[PDB]
């Protein structure tokens, strides 16, 4: 059983829509939400076009001219937990 | 010359210029409003526009319609019934927790009315609004002379729909 | 995005559409099914752009809330691309 | 018509609007407050919204209710018992070394009345606020014809429980 | 009724509020600040908060105590001796040259009594402050019918410790 | 969201004091992310 | 760009036009007309 801190009771009238908790094996941890939270992800696409050609087999050419999907990253947080 | 003058109070006469005690105020929750009011102040949009530099004149453009407001100064009786109507009022607007409740529940009508002659009335506008604040109350002990008074200040919700609202405020 | 009748399809579930359609799906049979997809985007009526790829997306999180939890308004800013260089004659029929 | 007005005077004259000197107030500590007091000035919370520009159009949306605080104008005897009320009340919300104590010490409850007819009263608002501050007092040598007075205002404290406090405030 | 009414005034007779001329205020540096003093204004601290926002409500928390200040407005007789221990006094805080003093220098403590009946005094407040400055001065030439005046404004030294001062100033 | 791992903390030195010297208020700045490349069909799941 | 008369000819038009000044046409047989076109600029009237 973890261990409870911050503002987890009810005492002070405020919904659990507007808490935070962070919990693992030892501890729990509850507290509120500020005002500059916010989530982001993001993908890479990969800047320059090319030259010397254009075209009129021929699908395969786009293909290669099209831009490519490099990898991606995970979804991170800013909370400014109270 | 004379003459002018009395062809001008002779035209000026004729025509009845409106007088400043003929409005009427018609709100969804009181009932008996029209009573209790003794002021109110209302502007519905206003269009706002941006200036353009070119050399050296300027040129405008019209951009928005600024949203607008309804203020109102009424009168109370012992055992107040209007401030109980405004506090249950303003209170559904957001819950004592933190938390808001849905466009539906907590908007309201209000409606401003001109006093024809022989006591018939006419629809001056219509505004749907919340209940926003009141601003200050005083309650002086030397005021023995004076009725009890307070402002209720309304706002509007959007300028797309002004007087329409959902299915819902309609049928209750 | 603002709701006035329903929540949930209009500010809580675009979001999650939105990360939806960011997010790839490696558990496709075909090669070509597991790359994110692209989208068509109109801005009014007026501009038309397809193969449009999604890079970049947020969302900030102090947004009201209803009774039952779900934001009564939100805010989402993205960036798109376009998937190839355009030529004269081409970008002119996108207006 | 004389008709209408004879009506409206017929039903103004049965209903009895109030008065502004039907106001009562009971601070915690004071045990004599409404004796002293003079005036008071509260508003509890007001409704905060957000301007969201689509186009050419505005729609809002609710966001908060701040909070609100009380004034009040009290008179003083001779060996002043309000004042030095005032000033144990202020030495308990930070210490003078600089640290601060926990909410439930200093807080305290303001009960605002309404005056029925026949002297019964009913409660118009209660609220848990802190002593603040009070900003100028003059003590002139030429008001030979003037009582002493100074104003002491109040802050809400929270939005989420305006009346109910602390088991530790209410057993003492 | 007017039973309490007479209640009313039985009670509010009995007990004698204080009247604004009670005042009584002794420097260290005059020896006869109470015949030339005619006008004084001081508040010695406030309390300042902090709004924090929480979803859709509000909570505050005490922060600090602003320190405060004392101002005083006499009248002068010919050759002027309290313009001159201003200036004196004034002149101690910093060197012409540009260089500053310890803080024992140019310290100095302000009393604010109250005047019970038959002459007799207690102590309201004790503060230590130092000069700052006086605003200005006109002499008017048709001021046939006025005496001189001029307002001297000091400041608290430290929240910390408003009355008692070191060793230096006490034993001087 | 499950598997997260904090990657930043900060938090305030001048907040009140209590007489016994602990804190009445403060405020901890955190950067989280997650621990996987999410695929379309699971990231819906979180909401 | 503000239109008074005609919005397509005045704000709209223009915006493509230039979108079509700035792109190359790569569909064209010789090789001067792949790289895009150059533009004469004239401030005022007085500067070319």
């Amino acid at each position: 059983a973890p261990i409870a801190y911050g503002v987890y009771s009810q005492a002070d009238g405020v919904s659990p829509y507007l808490k935070v908790t962070l919990t693992n094996s030892q501890y729990q941890v509850t507290g509120y939400i500020s005002q500059g939270a916010a989530m982001n992800m993001a993908q890479n696409w990969e800047s320059m076009g090319s030259v010397s050609g254009a075209l009129g087999t021929t699908s395969v050419a786009r293909w290669n001219s099209l831009m490519v999907w490099e990898g991606g990253t995970p979804p991170t947080f800013t909370l400014p937990v109270t | 010359e004379r003459e002018v003058g009395k062809l001008t109070s002779i035209i000026m006469n004729k025509m009845l210029f409106a007088q400043g005690w003929q409005f009427s105020v018609e709100v969804d929750g009181l009932e008996g409003a029209d009573f209790f009011a003794k002021d109110i102040t209302y502007h519905d949009y206003s269009i706002e526009y941006e200036t353009i530099k070119i050399g050296g004149g300027n040129i405008l453009q019209p951009t928005e319609r600024s949203p607008g407001q309804i203020t109102m100064m009424v009168r109370d009786t012992v055992d107040g019934l209007v401030l109980d109507w405004f506090k249950t009022a303003k209170s559904r607007v957001i819950n004592p927790d933190g938390t808001g409740n849905i466009p539906s529940q907590y908007l309201l009508n209000v409606r401003i009315y001109r006093l024809l002659s022989s006591g018939l009335t006419k629809l001056e506008n219509e505004m749907t609004v919340f209940p926003v604040t009141t601003g200050d109350v005083t309650y002086a002990r030397d005021q023995v002379t004076e009725f009890k008074s307070f402002p209720m200040t309304f706002a509007l919700h959007s300028t797309f729909n002004q007087s329409s609202s959902s299915l819902a405020s309609l049928l209750g | 995005f603002i709701a006035l009748n329903n929540p949930f399809i209009e500010v809580s579930g675009a979001i999650a559409a939105l990360t939806a359609m960011i997010s790839p799906e490696l558990k496709a049979a075909n090669v070509g099914g597991q790359i994110p997809e692209r989208v068509t985007l109109n801005i009014g009526r007026r501009i038309n752009i397809t193969d449009v790829a999604i890079q970049d997306l947020s969302f900030d999180l102090d947004a009201p809330r209803d009774s039952n939890g779900y934001f009564l308004k939100n805010t989402v800013n993205l960036q798109l691309t376009g998937s190839s260089i355009y030529n004269s004659s081409d970008i002119v029929r996108a207006f």
